[PDB]
RNA sequence: CGACGGAAGCGUCGCGGUGACCGCCUUGAAGUACAAUUUCCAUCGAGCGGCGGGUAGAAUCCUUUGCAGACGACUUAAACGCGACGGGGUAUUGUAAGUGGCAGAGUGGCCGCCACGAUCCACUGAGAUUCAGCCCUUUGUCGCUCCGAUUCGU
RNA sequence: GUCUCCAAGGUGAACAGCCUCUGGUCGAUGGAACAAUGUAGGCAAGGGAAGUCGGCAAAAUGGAUCCGUAACUUCGGGAAA
RNA sequence: GUAGUAGCAAAUAUUCAAAUGAGAACUUUGAAGGCCGAAGAGGGGAAAGGUUCCAUGUGAACGGCACUUGCACAUGGGUUA
């Protein structure tokens, strides 16, 4: 018979499985649709979450009640030190979809690219690249190289660029094995792609060429870990009565008698968190530029002298020196958790994607306690110097 | 480089404790120091003076020390057929007046 | 060798070298006695004995980490950094113990002194705790930098 | 499940509960982790029975001293109202 | 077959050193930390049991892990009106 009451289905069929993801840094599953007559420019980017912390502003938003108002709003820090090229890959189109034509690396690869090469890089012999890097020593070699830049030039319809963080930069992370993605390049002909991919080998690529400030990004990344979990905190569906014999934590009746199966759009207990997410329209409030004013807390109206760290460090994570973004809302993701950057995949025309950010005030309070001090000279001269 | 010496340790218990349950907190404890006492000097074989048995257990089974200060003594064993020929002994040290404060880890001499 | 071919190009074409067929010539076929698979090809795969050239690594267990976790698995680390203390930063509580007081409701002795007294004040936003899954780190102290084990080949 | 004798100190009305002395005892297979579900014990913003057959369960009340105590009543009670 | 699976989880709790032993988380000594808390996990007796009492020793089995251990096994001793 008929269900006596109709509520909406808990939890999305859309995200199944709920199993732990394959990787752990972040795919980027579809790239921004490409334009030739706009210049080569990167796609994405790779940062890493550093905490979260709220920002003041005035709004302006015409016909809104906060009109003229200040508004407090949480906001995420991702330190995003620049990234190096060290290879160029080219695909062709295929009916059977984009098949990787060759690939073509830089003469010089640095320790924290190559630990990525290995399980054990102390126990090894590092002969990674070594005879790769050699026929950039010979013109004969020099010449197969350049061919092959060639081929791409003349089959390839899609270049991307292996690009790598440099993890050693941020100490808190504990990690030497950088990072490596392949970043999609659009604008220009495929023969500029080439020569704007092969022109940043062993360079490095600042996070300002890739994204700017009060445009709209997407954060992919994966979701914090939780383990085994039950129904009710895994799926949200309603607990039993307090008097229900072996336990009220649970799904009734998970099927009907026909089909003689229980369904995979019944909730059942499993893994929960450390999924894959793609999550869209993140406003960057903020870029920060190490040696510029943009890279401390500084504001128009707030002119105390302080930097983005709250004082005691981000817990868990450090002190962020590098380049880093301001991203309204949340991450993805644990601290210290790789995050991959993409440009939106819309046209963004909405007024709050195109709202002209000004902040009056950051935050940087311990956040390991009810802070209360804004700077440590603060706090010394509130105790006498203590 | 010297089998035979002797060094004072300043033990964090309270945060190799953190979160165990009061019943076992100190039997943990003393697990604790023997695991400190084999990484500190590479000996399985560790003994536990029945000095340092008694502080650990001085306020009962819950309560141990936060820090407590103990030296440990690696010896050649000189028993027939002795399963190591190394092993520690762990037993109490003295606090200086000034407590715990800037002491780090001292060798002690002949 | 040269050029071309990227949809899975692994092929096509040109030049040179070389064999066969063909051309000419010579010679033979049988008694294999009336048929008995017309064994002989290329598709890789090879397994071996030699003759040349080429190459001189990884993974896993043990340990470590907690961005992970029921167990597996997963993300880290393994001659310089790591590790153990300590210091600083940060945070929680709310002003430690000791000393002194012409503070203290009062009370008991002696000839103001002595004794008792919860509590109060000063030293004292003091003391205690602070990664165990917080941040920085030699001003300073100390240790360890790898005995091993299991496998894997076009 | 199975009759009975002896019975310390403190707190307190109390061979109540809680702690201790004499005497007895650590006998319940151990180790490492800290997932779901469970069993036992808790707590919770704002609302306060809307839950449910039903306030089931839990919470709230609780000792002592002083004041004060209605309907009704078989005049005794009700009453620790 | 199920299956080396269900399962060992009430009665707060063990730790250190040494001795003994082929072998010790489980025996003994000492030290420490806990519990029973006198209507006891203490000290006796009536029923009922019948040698379980004591000493020494011990291959196996048994004491649902283990045991050098013993209310098990073997030998001997022990109850006076
Ligand atoms: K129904
Ligand atoms: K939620
Ligand atoms: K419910
Ligand atoms: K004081
Ligand atoms: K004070
Ligand atoms: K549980
Ligand atoms: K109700
Ligand atoms: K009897
Ligand atoms: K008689
Ligand atoms: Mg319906
Ligand atoms: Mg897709
Ligand atoms: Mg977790
Ligand atoms: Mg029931
Ligand atoms: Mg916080
Ligand atoms: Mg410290
Ligand atoms: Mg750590
Ligand atoms: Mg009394
Ligand atoms: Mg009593
Ligand atoms: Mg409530
Ligand atoms: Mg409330
Ligand atoms: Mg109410
Ligand atoms: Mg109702
Ligand atoms: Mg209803
Ligand atoms: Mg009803
Ligand atoms: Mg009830
Ligand atoms: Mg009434
Ligand atoms: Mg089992
Ligand atoms: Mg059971
Ligand atoms: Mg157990
Ligand atoms: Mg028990
Ligand atoms: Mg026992
Ligand atoms: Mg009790
Ligand atoms: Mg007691
Ligand atoms: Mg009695
Ligand atoms: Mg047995
Ligand atoms: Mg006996
Ligand atoms: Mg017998």
């Amino acid at each position: 018979s008929h269900r006596k009451f109709e509520h909406p289905r808990h939890g999305s069929l859309g995200f199944l499985p709920r199993k732990r993801a394959a990787r752990h840094r972040g795919k980027v599953k579809a790239f921004p649709k490409d334009d030739p007559s706009k210049p080569c420019k990167l796609t994405a980017f790779l940062g890493y979450k550093a905490g979260m912390t709220h920002i003041v502003r005035e709004v302006e938003k015409p016909g809104s009640k906060l009109h003229k108002k200040e508004t407090c709003e949480a906001v995420t820090i991702v330190e995003t030190p620049p990234m190096v090229i060290v290879g160029v890959v080219g695909y062709v189109k295929t009916p059977r979809g984009l098949r990787c034509l060759n690939t073509v690396w830089a003469q010089h690869l640095s320790e924290d690219i190559k630990r990525r090469f290995y399980k054990n890089w102390c126990k090894s012999k590092k002969k990674a690249f070594l005879k790769y890097s050699k026929k950039y020593e010979t013109d004969e070699g020099k010449k197969d190289i350049q061919a092959q830049l060639e081929k791409l030039k003349k089959y390839a319809c899609v270049i991307r660029v292996l690009a790598h963080t440099q993890i050693r930069k941020m100490k808190g992370l504990k990690q030497k094995k950088a990072h490596l993605m392949e970043i999609q390049v659009n604008g220009g002909s495929i023969a500029q792609k080439v020569d704007f991919a092969y022109g940043f080998f062993e360079k490095q690529v600042p996070v300002d060429a890739v994204f700017q400030k009060d445009e709209m990004i997407d954060i992919i990344g994966v979701t914090k870990g939780k383990g085994y979990e039950g129904v009710v905190t895994r799926w949200g569906v309603t607990r039993l009565p307090r008097k229900t014999h072996r336990g009220l934590r649970k799904v009734a009746c998970i099927g009907a008698w026909h089909p003689a199966r229980v369904s995979f759009t019944v909730a059942r207990a499993g893994q929960n968190g450390y999924h894959h997410r793609t999550e869209m329209n993140k406003k960057v409030y903020k870029l920060g530029k190490v040696g510029q004013e943009s890279h401390t807390a500084l504001t128009e109206f707030d002119r105390t002298e302080k930097d983005i760290t709250p004082i005691g460090g981000f817990p868990h994570y450090g002190v962020v020196k590098e380049d880093y973004l301001l991203i309204k809302g949340c991450c993805v993701g644990t601290k210290k958790r790789v995050v991959t950057l993409r440009q939106s995949l819309l046209n963004q025309t909405s007024r709050v994607a195109l709202e002209e950010i000004k902040l009056k005030f950051i935050d940087t309070s311990s956040k390991f306690g009810h802070g209360r001090f804004q700077t440590t000279q603060e706090k010394q001269k509130f105790y006498g110097r203590l | 480089k010297e089998e035979v010496v002797s060094r004072e340790y300043t033990i964090n218990l309270h945060k190799r404790l953190h979160g165990c349950t009061f019943k076992k907190k100190a039997p943990t404890a003393i697990k604790e120091i023997r695991k400190f006492a084999q990484k500190a000097m590479g000996t399985k074989d560790v003994r536990v003076d029945v000095k340092l048995n008694k502080q650990i257990w001085s306020r009962g089974i819950r309560s141990v020390p936060r820090r407590v200060r103990v030296r440990i003594a690696r010896k050649r064993n000189d028993d027939e057929d002795a399963k190591e020929e190394l092993y520690s002994l762990v037993t109490v040290a003295e606090i200086p007046a000034e407590g715990l404060k800037g002491l780090g880890t001292k060798i002690i001499e002949d």
